[PDB]
């Protein structure tokens, strides 16, 4: 089954899909084709949990019920540049205004 | 027996299964012999019922609360196909893929009383969009004009 | 696949499949238009009036639309929180999607 | 001198039978007589009046017991059977109305037979 994700780093969000049975490494190959960084230069996270290459997306907790087209799951992304390992940093999106009185 | 979109008084029984595969309370709507819409008992989300209809009888399905249009076997109208060797005819009711605009109008209409539409801080053209509520009559007109234009 | 970049008023960059962005009539018109140097199409769109909380939500709609349009898989509802409804309505109206 | 009412026993038997038919609920608790209490009007359903020569409903039957139009249980039976056959002729085999009217004929015959078994 398909899982729908948002791969996020700083102010960049990639919208992509993969199978529940596909691995973290295969997801890194998708990011490679878009951002041109090989898998060994990438670290993927679920919240603050670093994701292991050999694990399937389903084993990471990305299922059809938690990673939907209309409500994708967030995958955090940090780059390694040789001896450099940046801290995982995802910039939050903006906030809507306060709900108007006529909508309460 | 006058409009293009109407049931035919066939008097040929046809067993149909109405299956609500949408998260909405469904209102089945039968078009009578004069093409006038008739409300039938509603179907809760996930419910199916084996019902009795007739060959050439025309149906459409709406959200019972808001009259938002729904699909039946991936289309707007349902007329049972040939009832072969007693087999019932299946009518699978689902949500359409609404445009983002239509879906937003639906959500706003569900939260805002019609007297308060014009209090919303949105472009003026959007007040008439909110006020242009889904209606089976306008849909019958669009579907009639589609068929009439198609007859060329 | 081919991807495009959509940029919110607050500078968030959303990378989505070109086919998914083409769901918007406004984006379709903007991408079809001539690009830079010899390119005949565009791959980047800047929205100076659509913030990131709304634009991310629009991209989720593009994913939902392409996944469920002409499908036999039962269709779920596209959810919209009350707090984002007005801004999302304004974005959908502008975007023609 | 035919202004004469039916003996109280005959009216009591007619009403007991018709009440059993009208009050009958299937195993799901549905009162099968609901649709048959009052006919659709000529304007609501003209196709009914174009096909059915002698329309009748349980309201006109109860009315015919009160105003002594039926002079025997057989007269009552003829009209209940007419109601049921009208419903069957109009709606045809397969419809719920057709099926409900079949059960109501059976409920009428059981009630009629209960009255027979109580006299002799
Ligand atoms: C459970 C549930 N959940 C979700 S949807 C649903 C559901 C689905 C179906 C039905 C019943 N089926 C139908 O009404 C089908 C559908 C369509 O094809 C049209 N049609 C018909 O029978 C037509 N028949 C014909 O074309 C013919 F019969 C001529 C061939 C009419 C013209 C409408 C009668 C249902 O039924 C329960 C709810 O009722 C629906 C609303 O209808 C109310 C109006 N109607 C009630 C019945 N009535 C009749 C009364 C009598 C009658 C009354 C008193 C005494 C004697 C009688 O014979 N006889 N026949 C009738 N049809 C006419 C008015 C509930």
């Amino acid at each position: 089954m398909d899982v729908f994700l948002m791969i996020r780093r700083h102010k960049t969000t990639i919208f992509t899909d993969a199978k529940e049975s596909s691995t973290v490494f295969e997801l890194k190959r998708i990011v490679e084709g878009i951002l041109k960084r090989p898998p060994d230069e990438q670290r993927l996270y679920k919240d603050d949990q670093l994701l292991d290459d050999g694990k399937t997306l389903g084993e990471c907790g990305f299922t059809s019920q938690t990673a939907r087209p209309q409500a994708p799951a967030t995958v955090g992304l940090a780059f390694r540049a040789d001896d450099t390992f940046e801290a995982l940093c995802i910039e939050p999106f903006s906030s809507p205004p306060e709900l108007p009185d006529v909508m309460k | 027996p006058r409009p293009v979109l109407r049931s035919v008084n066939s008097r040929e029984p046809s067993q149909v299964i109405f299956c609500n595969r949408s998260p909405r309370v469904v209102l089945p709507v039968w078009l009578n012999f004069d093409g006038e819409p008739q409300p039938y008992p509603t179907l809760p989300p996930g419910t199916g019922r084996r019902i009795h209809s007739y060959r050439g009888h025309l149906w459409l399905f709406r959200d019972a609360g808001t009259h938002d249009g729904l699909l039946v076997n991936q289309t707007e109208l349902f007329v049972p196909s040939l009832n072969v060797d007693g087999q019932p005819i299946f009518a699978n009711i689902t949500l359409p893929v609404y445009t983002l605009k239509e879906r937003c109008l639906q959500v706003v209409r569900s939260l805002v009383k019609p007297e308060n539409y014009r209090r919303l801080d949105i472009v003026r053209s959007l007040y008439e969009d909110l006020e242009d509520h889904p209606n089976v009559q306008k849909d019958l007109e669009r579907l009639t004009q589609e068929r009439i234009a198609h007859q060329r | 696949m081919m991807y495009v970049k959509l940029i919110s008023s607050d500078g968030h960059e959303f990378i989505v499949k070109r086919e998914h962005a083409l769901t918007s009539g406004t984006i379709k018109a903007m991408l079809s238009g001539p690009g830079q140097f010899a390119e005949n199409e565009t791959n980047e769109v800047n929205f100076r009036e659509i913030p990131s909380h709304v634009l991310s939500k629009v991209c989720m709609y593009f994913t939902y639309k392409v996944r469920y349009t002409n499908s036999s898989t039962e269709i779920p509802e596209f959810p919209i929180a009350p707090e984002i409804a007005l801004e999302l309505l304004m974005a959908a109206n502008f975007l023609d999607c | 001198e035919k202004l004469s009412p039916n003996p109280p026993k005959l009216t009591k038997q007619m009403n007991a039978i018709i009440d059993t038919v009208i009050n009958y609920k299937d195993s799901s608790g549905r009162q099968l007589s609901e649709v048959f209490i009052q006919l659709p009007s000529r304007k609501e359903l003209p196709e009914y009046y174009e096909l059915i020569r002698k329309p009748v409903d349980f309201k006109k039957i109860k009315e015919r017991i009160r105003n002594h139009k039926y002079r025997s249980l057989g007269d009552l039976e003829k009209d209940v059977m007419l109601l049921c056959h009208n419903a069957q002729t109009f709606n045809l085999e397969g419809s719920q109305i057709y099926e409900d009217s079949i059960v109501l004929q059976s409920v009428f015959k059981s009630a009629r037979q209960k009255i027979a078994k109580e006299e002799e």
